[PDB]
C-alpha cells in the first residue's frame, strides 16, 4: 500500500460486502457516523477484524503541517483507530499567532512533535511496533534491592521466628532487575492479539452489565468540583521535565481547564504515557510496570468520569465493592451481602492471567462505553463519541515511552489512567455475565427440569440471535436471575461469587470450566484451574479475596468474618523497607503501628506461629518506644512531657479497629 | 474584649489572606517559567526537523494529513538499531551498510549497553560472549 | 534459621554491590541480579549457599572497592 | 545538625562563633573555650543572640533560655536559667559529654593569627586532631589575609536572581568558588554585623552576578561583600597513619637482579617493604628522586602513586620514570583547571595505570600499593592529611630533606621556623632520625657540593665527582629597581648578557633568581628558560645562571642558596651582593 | 487556668520541636553513613553465617588470593584466581589440584605477572623466589 | 507577579491600574499615589475591586478585605478591615516597603497628558528609573493619539509614479513625510491583513 494512505473506508466496505454481505445491519467504517453506543460496538467489532489486513504503519495520529506566527509546526489533527476508523478533529487552526497555555499544553502533550523530531528506531528486543527514539542513546533502567532492617530481623529471630521448618517463613522480598527490565516487561503486550468479540452476545452482555450499574449517578462536572487526591504525583511525559501535577493544576485556571475539557469533547488529543518500573515488595521476580499517563489526559478524564467514579466509591451493598473498608466490620458486611439469599451457596473465585495486558480492545471500549452511559443529558452524542475517541487515543492504544523511546501500544488497558479500577470492574462483570450466558445456552435443553429455566434459555437465545432492539423486560428478568443465583462481589479484577450449587452442577449457571472457555475465546489466555478456588463451606468465607484470607471469629456475643493477611507478607514488610531512613525504626513507629493494625486478626488464628506475629509487632513497638525515649532523654535532659504512645502496644487499640460500632 | 479578640481574628484573617496571596504570586511566577520552557522545547524541536524531506512527503499527501508513524520512517536521517543477541545482528545489520525501511543506511557507530564504543570487528560469533548486549548501532541515511 | 539468613545476607550483599557502582556494568549487574533473585527464590540451603559464594566472589574480585582487611579485623 | 567535639570527640551541637573554621565543640570544652578566650559567639542549631526586637548581646555568659528562645539580662523572662552554668554551655547531649584538658592548646590555636613563629611550632606538637584543626584554620587564615580581595559593594539590587557588582579599585578580586564566602559588612554605623555568607558568579551580559546567598535579607545600599572567610574542605585523615612494623614483605613482590645502578639500595627497598610508612632523608642531589624509581623497579608488580606538592617535583619523577620505567604503562594526572603546563609523554589522565604521577591537591579518591610522597619539605600538614584521606595505600614513603626551602607560609613574617617544625614528617625525621639515609652527591660538581657541605651540613656530605671548575663566583653590585615589591636588577641581567656571549657552552643554561619579577624579565633580555628558586626544586639542570639580587632576609637565607645552586649538574654562574656569603664558599674567583 | 493554658501550649510546642529535631538529626545521620554501615552489617552477617566456603574465600581474599572473575557454579567452568605467595600456593594447590571455595578445581594454566606460561614443576620452595609473583591460576571445577 | 517599585526598587506586587503603563508601586508609594492624586484603582495579584455578585466599586480606600475577597462598605461582612490603613495599602512584602517622597513629581509625570512643554521639561529632571517610565508613558500616549487620527486609502488605480488619496472625513489628516509611515489594511471579503507599508 501507499505509505501515505490512511483512509481505508473503501477497502473496509469492500471486505464487508465480500464476506459479510447478507449481514443485514448497517456498517459505518468510520465509527464517528454511528447512531448510538450500541452501533459503535457493532462497527468497532467489524473494524477490529478488517484492520488486520491493513499496514500497521497506517494507524496512529494523522499529523499535518500548521503555521504558528509564521513558523511551521507539525501537529496531530486526527487519528486512525484500528477499531473506530478515521476520526478528524473539528477545530484545526492552520494559521495561528499566539499560543495560550491550553494550546501550548496540547501541542506539547501530543506525540506528533516528539516523534517527528526524533531519530528513527528499530528495536529488535520487542515485537511491538517501535516509532522513534527521542535521545541519541537508549536508556536502561534497573531496580535496586530492598534495604534490610537488621534490628527487626534480629528481634524476630530472638523471638523464635524463622526457625527451620516453620509455617511462617519469608516469601515476600524486594527483587532486583537488570537493565532489560522495562523493555522485557513492556514486551508482554505481545499477548494482546486482535480479538473479534461475538457481537450479538456482546450487545446483550452490555445491557446486563449496564443493569449492574443502574444504582449510580454520573455526569460531567466543572473544573472547580474536581478534587485531586495527591497533587505531587508525576505528570507523565513530557510534563515531568518541568514539574509535578501540582504545577499544572495550579498554572491553569478553572476557565482554561474547562476550555481544555470542552476542547477534548470535539477533538482527539493523542498522548504519550511512560512505563515506570515499580519498586515494591512482591512474591515473584518478574518486574512490575505501571503506565504513567500524562496530565493532559488525567485532567479531562477526571472532569469527565469523577462524578460516577466517586458515586461508585460511596455506595454500600452493591456488586462493585470499591470504597468499602475492611475495618469497623466492613469485611463482614461485604461477605454477608454477597450471600444475598442464594439457595445452595458455593463460593468461587477466578483469576485473569495477564489481565491488563491481554484485555481485548473491544471489551475495553465496552467498559468505557458502559461508564459513559451516565451522560444522557450533560453530553450530546458527538461529544460522547469524541470523549470515547480520546480515551482510546490516550489509554487503549497510544504511544508508550519505554526508556527514551516511543513504541506503539497494541491495546489492553493501561493500568494508570484516570479510570483503571472501575473500567476493570466493568470488564470483570462482563466476563462473569458472558460465562453465565454461555453456560446457560450450551446446556442441552431437554435435561433442564425446571420449566422456568428452560423457557428462560429459550428467550435468552431469542433475545441474543433473533432481536435487534433491547428487550428491557427480559434484560431485567435475566439480571434478577443472575443476582438470585450468581451473587458477585467485584474489586477491579478480583471477584468472589456465591453461586448456587445445584444449578451450577446441572449447568444452568457459570462454573469454573465456563470461565475458562470464555477467557480462552475472549482473552486469548488459558485460565489454569490451579489458581481459581472453590469453597463448599461458607463458615470459613472466601479462600482469598484481595490477598486477605477470611476466618470466622467470635466477637462480643456473635460471630464475624475477619480478614487476615499472609503472615509472610507482614514479616517481609517489617524486615525489608524500601529506603534507608525507614531502617532506623525509632523514626518510624507509625509504620509498625499500621502493620500491627493490619496483622491484628492473626491473633485469633488457630495456628500459634501465625498468632505470634501480632505480639512480635507489639513487643517491637514497645522496644522502639523505649529506646526512642532513651535517645531523646540523652539528646536532651528532659523526656517528652505528654508521650501518649502507651496505647499502641496494647491490643485494645487494634481490637477496636475490627468492631462494627464506628 | 469586644474589640480585642476581634483583633486576634482580624490579624488571623489578614495573615491567612497574605499567605494565600504569597502563594498565588508564586503560582503565577511558575506558570510563566513553565510556559517559557514549553515554548523553547517546541521551537528547539522545530529547528531539529528535516524540512526538505518532510515537505517532500507531505506535499504528496492528498489532504495534507499523513500518518505519524511514517514521519520518521521516511524523513528521519539517523536510525538506531537495538540488537539483543548476535544472531539478530547478523540477520539485520551485517557489514557496514544495511537496508531498512526501503532505504540504505551506513553504520556510523556501535555502542554497547554501557555506552562504550564497540568496533565492528569485535562483533563475531566467538567474541559475542565478551560484549555487553544489547548493542545499539547508529547509522545515517545514504 | 539458616535458610532465612542467606536470603538476608544476599540482600545486604547486593545493596553493597550496588553502592560500589556495579550497576554501571550491565554484563556484571545482570549476573549479580540473577544470583540475588535465585538465592531469594531458593528451597534447598545448599544451592542458596553456593549461589551466595558465587555472588560474594563478585565483591571480593574488585580490590579497590572494599578494604577487606579492615572490615574483617573488626568482626 | 550535630557533630563531634574537636578535642574530646564526644557528641555535641555547639559550634564556636569567633573561630575562623567554625568548629564543633563539646559542652564543657565549649565552656572552657569561651570563658577563657575572646571568642563569645556560640552557634547551636540556632544562634545564641538575644531575641529582643533590637538588641545585640552575644556573650553566652549573659543570656538566659526562656520558653523556647534566648534573651539577654534585660529582656529576661521570669522563669528561665542561664546558659553558661555548672561549668557547661547549654546544648544537646548535655550529660553524656567527657571534657579534656587540651583546651590550653586549643585556645592558643584558635586565638592566634599565624603571623608569629610560635604559632607554627604550637601547631606541630599537639595531638593529632589539634594538628589537623590547626592546619585547617591556618589554611583558612592564609586564604583570608593573603591576596584577600578588593572591597565589593552592590550599588543596587536588580533582583534576587542576579546581584550587581562593583570592585574597589586598588586591590584585586578573587573569583567564584562555593568555598569562598564574602561577609556582609554594611559598615556605616547601623548594625555592623555579618548579614550572611555569599558567593558571586558573574553572568555573560553587562555588569550583573548570579549570586548564591545564605541569609534572607535584601541588600542595603551601603552593604559590602568583604572576603573575610574561606571554607577549606574539612579533612579527617591523620597527618601520619599509625606505624606498624612487619617481619616480611607483604603486598609487595621483590625482583631478583633488578639492575646495576639500583643494586646498592636493595636493603633500603626491603626496609620500605617491611614497614607501613618509611622516611628517606638525603641531602640535595644525593639520589632520593631516583630512589623512588628504583623502588618501582624493585617491586614491578606493585601499583605505585608518585605524588608531590608542586608540579616540578612530579615532572622530575616523570623524567626519571620515562628514562627507566616502561613509558607505555605509566600515566599523569592534570586538574580540571589545566592552568599550568605539565609532562605530556605518558597517557595523560589515566588513573587505573600501574604508575600514576600527580600533585597532592589533584589526587583521585583511589587505592594503590605504595604512595611515594616526594619533597615533603614543601608539604604542610594539610597536604599530608589530603594524601592520607584520598589514597589508601599499603605502604607510604616520605622522601625529602628539611634543609631545603620550606612551604611558603606567607603569613609568617616574624621569627624563624626550625626545620623540625615544617610538618609532622619533618618532626619525625629530625627528632628520632630518618629510617633511610644516603649522603653522596651524584648531580652537581665536586666543587659546588664541597661549597655547600659546610654552609648547611657539617661536612658530613661526601662527593663522588670531579671539580669541573665551571663554578664562577662574581661580585657585581647590581643596582636594584624595587619596582613591584619584587627586586628587579637590570644591571645584573645586562652583565649576565655581556658575559653570556663570552661562554659558548652556557647558551642553553637555566636562569634562577630569588625574585619572580627578575626571573620573568630575564626571559626577554636573553631568552633563557627562567625558573624561580621555589619551583626549580626537584628538576636537574646542567648549566645554571643564578643572580643573588639584594642584601636582604629573603634572598640571603642559606637554605635558598643551597636549593638554588645544587641544581647545577655540571656548572653554574652566580652573581652576588652579600659579602658574608662570599666569605665561606669555594668557587672560582673569576 | 488562663496562664496554665499558655504554659501547656508552650510545652506542646517544645515537644513538637524536640520530636522534629530528633527526626531530622537521626535521618541525616542515617543517610550520611550508609556505605560504611552497610558494609559493616554485611560482614557481621557474613561472619554470623559461619559457612565453610564463604569463610574460605574471605580468609583467602584477606591474604590476597582473590578471584579475578565470578566463581562459576556449573561443572567444568573456568576460574582465574591470583595467588600472591608460595605459602598460599602450598596451602591451596596440591599436586595439580586446587582447593578453593571448599571445592576441588583442576589447574589448567599457571601464568605469572610476566604473562609467561609456567609449569607446576618450577613452583618449589627452593625455586619459588625466581618466579615473578603473583601467579594467576586458571582452573576448572571438578 | 512581583517586581521592583519604580521609584525605590522595593519588592512589591501592587500596580496602579489608573496609570497608562500600570507601573509597579510599593505599599508606601502606592498609598501615597492613591491618596494624593485622583488615581483610585490598584491591581494586586488580583484586582482590587469589590468581588460582589452585583456591584461596581474600585476605590482602594473605600474597600475592605473580607474573608478571601474584597467588599465595599455597602455589603462587606461584619469582619474587618479596610484595605487602606496605617499609611499603607494592603499588598505583598509589607515589612520591606521603603518610603519615598517623590510622589509629587511622580504624579506630575504620570497624570499629565504631555500637551504643554512643562511635562517634558519635568520629565527629564527626574531620576533614571522614573525617567524610563516617563519615556514609556510618553510613547504609549503618542501611540494612542496616533490611533486618534484620520486614516486614508488609495482612491483607485491612479498611476505607478503617484497615487491619489481618499480619507475618512471629519478627522485631521496626519502630516506626510519620511518620518510618518502608514500600514495598509485589507478589510475585504477575506481577512483584514496588512499588504504593505507606505
Ligand atoms: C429483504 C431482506 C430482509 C428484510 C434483506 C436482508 C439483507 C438484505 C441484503 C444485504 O443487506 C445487501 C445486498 C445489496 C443490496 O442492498 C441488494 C441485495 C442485498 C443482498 C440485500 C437484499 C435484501 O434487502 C436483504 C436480503
Ligand atoms: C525547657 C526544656 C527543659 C526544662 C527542664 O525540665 N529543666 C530542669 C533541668 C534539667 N536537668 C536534668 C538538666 C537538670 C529544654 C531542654 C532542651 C531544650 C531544647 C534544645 O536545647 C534545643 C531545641 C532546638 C532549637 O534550639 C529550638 C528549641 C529546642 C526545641 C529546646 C526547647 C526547650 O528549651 C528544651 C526542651
Ligand atoms: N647509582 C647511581 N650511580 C650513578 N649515578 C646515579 C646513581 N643514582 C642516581 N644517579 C644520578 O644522580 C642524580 C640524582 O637525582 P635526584 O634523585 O633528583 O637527586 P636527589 O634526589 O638527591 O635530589 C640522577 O639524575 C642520576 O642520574
Ligand atoms: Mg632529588
Ligand atoms: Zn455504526
Ligand atoms: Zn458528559
Ligand atoms: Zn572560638
Ligand atoms: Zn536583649
Ligand atoms: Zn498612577
Ligand atoms: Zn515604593
Amino acid at each position: 500500500w501507499d505509505l501515505l494512505k490512511y483512509d481505508f473506508t473503501e477497502e473496509r466496505l469492500k471486505l464487508f460486502d465480500r464476506y459479510f454481505k447478507y449481514w443485514d445491519q448497517t456498517y459505518h467504517p468510520n465509527c464517528v457516523n454511528c447512531l448510538d453506543d450500541r452501533c459503535i460496538l457493532h462497527c468497532a467489532n467489524f473494524n477490529v477484524l478488517f484492520s488486520t489486513v491493513f499496514p500497521p504503519t497506517s494507524f496512529g495520529p494523522l499529523v499535518r503541517k500548521i503555521f504558528v506566527d509564521g513558523v511551521p509546526f507539525v501537529v496531530s489533527t486526527g487519528y486512525h483507530f484500528r477499531e473506530l476508523g478515521v476520526v478528524h478533529n473539528q477545530d484545526v487552526n492552520l494559521h495561528s499567532s499566539r499560543l495560550s497555555f491550553k494550546e501550548l499544553l496540547v501541542y506539547a502533550a501530543d506525540p506528533a512533535m516528539h516523534a517527528a523530531s526524533g531519530n528513527l528506531l528499530l528495536d529488535k528486543r520487542t515485537t511491538c511496533f517501535s516509532v522513534a527514539a527521542l535521545t541519541n542513546n537508549v536508556a536502561f533502567q534497573t531496580v535496586k534491592p530492598g534495604n534490610f532492617n537488621k534490628d527487626f530481623y534480629d528481634f524476630a529471630v530472638s523471638k523464635g521466628f524463622f526457625k527451620e521448618g516453620s509455617s511462617v517463613e519469608l516469601k515476600h522480598f524486594f527483587f532486583a532487575q537488570d537493565g532489560n527490565a522495562a523493555i522485557s516487561d513492556y514486551d508482554y503486550y505481545r499477548y494482546n492479539l486482535p480479538t473479534m468479540c461475538d457481537i450479538r452476545q456482546l450487545l446483550f452482555v452490555v445491557e446486563v452489565v449496564d443493569k449492574y450499574f443502574d444504582c449510580y449517578d454520573g455526569g460531567c462536572i466543572n473544573a472547580n468540583q474536581v478534587i485531586v487526591n495527591n497533587l505531587d504525583k508525576s505528570a507523565g511525559f513530557p510534563f515531568n521535565k518541568w514539574g509535578k501535577a501540582r504545577l499544572y493544576y495550579d498554572s491553569m485556571s478553572y476557565e482554561d481547564q474547562d476550555a481544555l475539557f470542552a476542547y477534548t469533547k470535539r477533538n482527539v488529543i493523542p498522548t504519550i504515557t511512560q512505563m515506570n518500573l515499580k519498586y515494591a515488595i512482591s512474591a515473584k521476580n518478574r518486574a512490575r510496570t505501571v503506565a504513567g499517563v500524562s496530565i493532559c489526559s488525567t485532567m479531562t478524564n477526571r472532569q469527565f468520569h469523577q462524578k460516577l467514579l466517586k458515586s461508585i466509591a460511596a455506595t454500600r451493598g452493591a456488586t462493585v465493592v470499591i470504597g468499602t473498608s475492611k475495618f469497623y466490620g466492613g469485611w463482614h458486611n461485604m461477605l454477608k451481602t454477597v450471600y444475598s439469599d442464594v439457595e445452595n451457596p458455593h463460593l468461587m473465585g477466578w483469576d485473569y492471567p495477564k489481565c491488563d495486558r491481554a484485555m481485548p480492545n473491544m471489551l475495553r471500549i465496552m467498559a468505557s462505553l458502559v461508564l459513559a452511559r451516565k451522560h444522557t443529558t450533560c453530553c450530546s452524542l458527538s461529544h460522547r463519541f469524541y470523549r470515547l475517541a480520546n480515551e482510546c487515543a490516550q489509554v487503549l492504544s497510544e504511544m508508550v515511552m519505554c526508556g527514551g523511546s516511543l513504541y506503539v501500544k497494541p491495546g489492553g488497558t493501561s493500568s494508570g489512567d484516570a479510570t483503571t479500577a472501575y473500567a476493570n470492574s466493568v470488564f470483570n462483570i462482563c466476563q462473569a455475565v458472558t460465562a453465565n450466558v454461555n453456560a446457560l445456552l450450551s446446556t442441552d435443553g431437554n435435561k433442564i427440569a425446571d420449566k422456568y429455566v428452560r423457557n428462560l434459555q429459550h428467550r435468552l437465545y431469542e433475545c441474543l440471535y433473533r432481536n435487534r432492539d433491547v428487550d428491557t423486560d427480559f434484560v431485567n428478568e435475566f439480571y434478577a436471575y443472575l443476582r438470585k443465583h450468581f451473587s458477585m462481589m467485584i474489586l477491579s479484577d478480583d471477584a468472589v461469587v456465591c453461586f448456587n450449587s445445584t444449578y451450577a452442577s446441572q449447568g444452568l449457571v457459570a462454573s469454573i470450566k465456563n470461565f475458562k472457555s470464555v477467557l480462552y475465546y475472549q482473552n486469548n489466555v488459558f485460565m489454569s484451574e490451579a489458581k481459581c478456588w472453590t469453597e463448599t463451606d461458607l463458615t470459613k468465607g472466601p479462600h482469598e479475596f484481595c490477598s486477605q484470607h477470611t476466618m470466622l471469629v467470635k466477637q462480643g456475643d456473635d460471630y464475624v468474618y475477619l480478614p487476615y493477611p499472609d503472615p509472610s507478607r507482614i514479616l517481609g514488610a517489617g524486615c525489608f523497607v524500601d529506603d534507608i531512613v525507614k531502617t532506623d525504626g525509632t523514626l518510624m513507629i507509625e509504620r509498625f503501628v499500621s502493620l500491627a493494625i493490619d496483622a491484628y486478626p492473626l491473633t485469633k488464628h488457630p495456628n500459634q506461629e501465625y498468632a505470634d506475629v501480632f505480639h512480635l509487632y507489639l513487643q517491637y513497638i514497645r522496644k522502639l518506644h523505649d529506646e526512642l525515649t532513651g535517645h531523646m532523654l540523652d539528646m536532651y535532659s528532659v523526656m517528652l512531657t505528654n508521650d501518649n504512645t502507651s496505647r499502641y502496644w496494647e491490643p485494645e487499640f487494634y481490637e477496636a479497629m475490627y468492631t462494627p460500632h464506628t | 474584649d469586644r474589640d480585642a479578640a476581634m483583633q486576634r481574628k482580624l490579624e488571623k484573617m489578614a495573615d491567612q489572606a497574605m499567605t494565600q496571596m504569597y502563594k498565588q504570586a508564586r503560582s503565577e511566577d511558575k506558570r510563566a517559567k513553565v510556559t517559557s520552557a514549553m515554548q523553547t522545547m517546541l521551537f528547539t524541536m522545530l529547528r531539529k526537523l528535516d524540512n526538505d524531506a518532510l515537505n517532500n512527503i507531505i506535499n504528496n499527501a492528498r489532504d495534507g494529513c499523513v500518518p505519524l508513524n511514517i514521519i520518521p520512517l521516511t524523513t528521519a536521517a539517523k536510525l538506531m538499531v537495538v540488537i539483543p543477541d548476535y544472531n539478530t545482528y547478523k540477520n539485520t545489520c551485517d557489514g557496514t551498510t544495511f537496508t531498512y525501511a526501503s532505504a540504505l543506511w551506513e553504520i556510523q557507530q556501535v555502542v554497547d549497553a554501557d555506552s562504550k564504543i564497540v568496533q565492528l570487528s569485535e562483533i563475531s560469533m566467538d567474541n559475542s560472549p565478551n560484549l555487553a548486549w544489547p548493542l545499539i548501532v547508529t547509522a545515517l541515511r545514504a | 534459621s539458616k535458610m532465612s539468613d542467606v536470603k538476608c545476607t544476599s540482600v545486604v550483599l547486593l545493596s553493597v554491590l550496588q553502592q560500589l557502582r556495579v550497576e554501571s556494568s550491565s554484563k556484571l549487574w545482570a549476573q549479580c541480579v540473577q544470583l540475588h533473585n535465585d538465592i531469594l527464590l531458593a528451597k534447598d540451603t545448599t544451592e542458596a549457599f553456593e549461589k551466595m559464594v558465587s555472588l560474594l566472589s563478585v565483591l571480593l574480585s574488585m580490590q579497590g572497592a572494599v578494604d577487606i582487611n579492615k572490615l574483617c579485623e573488626e568482626m | 545538625a550535630v557533630g563531634a567535639c574537636v578535642l574530646c570527640n564526644s557528641q555535641t551541637s555547639l559550634r564556636c562563633g569567633a573561630c575562623i573554621r567554625r568548629p564543633f565543640l563539646c559542652c564543657k570544652c565549649c565552656y572552657d573555650h569561651v570563658i577563657s578566650t575572646s571568642h563569645k559567639l556560640v552557634l547551636s542549631v540556632n544562634p545564641y543572640v538575644c531575641n529582643a526586637p533590637g538588641c545585640d548581646v552575644t556573650d553566652v555568659t549573659q543570656l538566659y533560655l526562656g520558653g523556647m528562645s534566648y534573651y539577654c539580662k534585660s529582656h529576661k523572662p521570669p522563669i528561665s536559667f542561664p546558659l553558661c552554668a555548672n561549668g557547661q554551655v547549654f546544648g544537646l547531649y548535655k550529660n553524656t559529654c567527657v571534657g579534656s584538658d587540651n583546651v590550653t592548646d586549643f585556645n592558643a590555636i584558635a586565638t592566634c593569627d599565624w603571623t608569629n613563629a610560635g604559632d607554627y611550632i604550637l601547631a606541630n606538637t599537639c595531638t593529632e586532631r589539634l594538628k589537623l584543626f590547626a592546619a585547617e584554620t591556618l589554611k583558612a587564615t592564609e586564604e583570608t589575609f593573603k591576596l584577600s580581595y578588593g572591597i565589593a559593594t552592590v550599588r543596587e539590587v536588580l533582583s534576587d536572581r542576579e546581584l550587581h557588582l562593583s570592585w574597589e579599585v586598588g586591590k584585586p578580586r578573587p573569583p567564584l568558588n562555593r568555598n569562598y564566602v564574602f561577609t556582609g559588612y554594611r559598615v556605616t554605623k547601623n548594625s555592623k554585623v555579618q548579614i550572611g555568607e555569599y558567593t558571586f558568579e558573574k553572568g555573560d551580559y553587562g555588569d550583573a552576578v548570579v549570586y548564591r546567598g545564605t541569609t534572607t535579607y535584601k541588600l542595603n545600599v551601603g552593604d559590602y561583600f568583604v572576603l573575610t572567610s574561606h571554607t577549606v574542605m574539612p579533612l579527617s585523615a591523620p597527618t601520619l597513619v599509625p606505624q606498624e612494623h612487619y617481619v616480611r614483605i607483604t603486598g609487595l613482590y621483590p625482583t631478583l637482579n633488578i639492575s646495576d645502578e639500583f643494586s646498592s639500595n636493595v636493603a633500603n627497598y626491603q626496609k620500605v617493604g617491611m614497614q607501613k610508612y618509611s622516611t628517606l632523608q638525603g641531602p640535595p642531589g644525593t639520589g632520593k628522586s631516583h630512589f623512588a624509581i628504583g623502588l618501582a623497579l624493585y617491586y614491578p608488580s606493585a601499583r605505585i602513586v608518585y605524588t608531590a606538592c608542586s608540579h616540578a617535583a612530579v615532572d622530575a619523577l616523570c623524567e626519571k620514570a620515562l628514562k627507566y620505567l616502561p613509558i607505555d604503562k605509566c600515566s599523569r594526572i592534570i586538574p580540571a583547571r589545566a592552568r599550568v603546563e605539565c609532562f605530556d609523554k605518558f597517557k595523560v589522565n589515566s588513573t587505573l595505570e600501574q604508575y600514576v604521577f600527580c600533585t597532592v591537591n589533584a589526587l583521585p579518591e583511589t587505592t594503590a600499593d605504595i604512595v611515594v610522597f616526594d619533597e615533603i619539605s614543601m608539604a604542610t600538614n594539610y597536604d599530608l592529611s589530603v594524601v592520607n584521606a584520598r589514597l589508601r595505600a599499603k605502604h607510604y614513603v616520605y622522601i625529602g630533606d628539611p634543609a631545603q626551602l620550606p612551604a611558603p607560609r606567607t603569613l609568617l613574617t616574624k621569627g624563624t621556623l626550625e626545620p623540625e617544625y615544617f610538618n609532622s614528617v619533618c618532626r619525625l625525621m629530625k627528632t628520632i632520625g630518618p629510617d633511610m639515609f644516603l649522603g653522596t652527591c651524584r648531580r652537581c660538581p665536586a666543587e659546588i657540593v664541597d661549597t655547600v657541605s659546610a654552609l648547611v651540613y657539617d661536612n658530613k656530605l661526601k662527593a663522588h665527582k670531579d671539580k669541573s671548575a665551571q663554578c664562577f663566583k662574581m661580585f657585581y653590585k647590581g643596582v636594584i629597581t624595587h619596582d613591584v615589591s619584587s627586586a628587579i636588577n637590570r644591571p645584573q641581567i645586562g652583565v649576565v648578557r655581556e658575559f653570556l656571549t663570552r661562554n659558548p657552552a652556557w647558551r642553553k643554561a637555566v636562569f634562577i633568581s630569588p625574585y619572580n619579577s627578575q626571573n620573568a624579565v630575564a626571559s626577554k633580555i636573553l631568552g633563557l628558560p627562567t625558573q624561580t628558586v621555589d619551583s626549580s626544586q626537584g628538576s636537574e639542570y646542567d648549566y645554571v645562571i643564578f643572580t643573588q639580587t639584594t642584601e636582604t632576609a629573603h634572598s640571603c637565607n642559606v637554605n635558598r642558596f643551597n636549593v638554588a645552586i645544587t641544581r647545577a649538574k655540571v656548572g653554574i654562574l652566580c652573581i652576588m651582593s652579600d659579602r658574608d656569603l662570599y666569605d665561606k664558599l669555594q668557587f672560582t674567583s673569576l
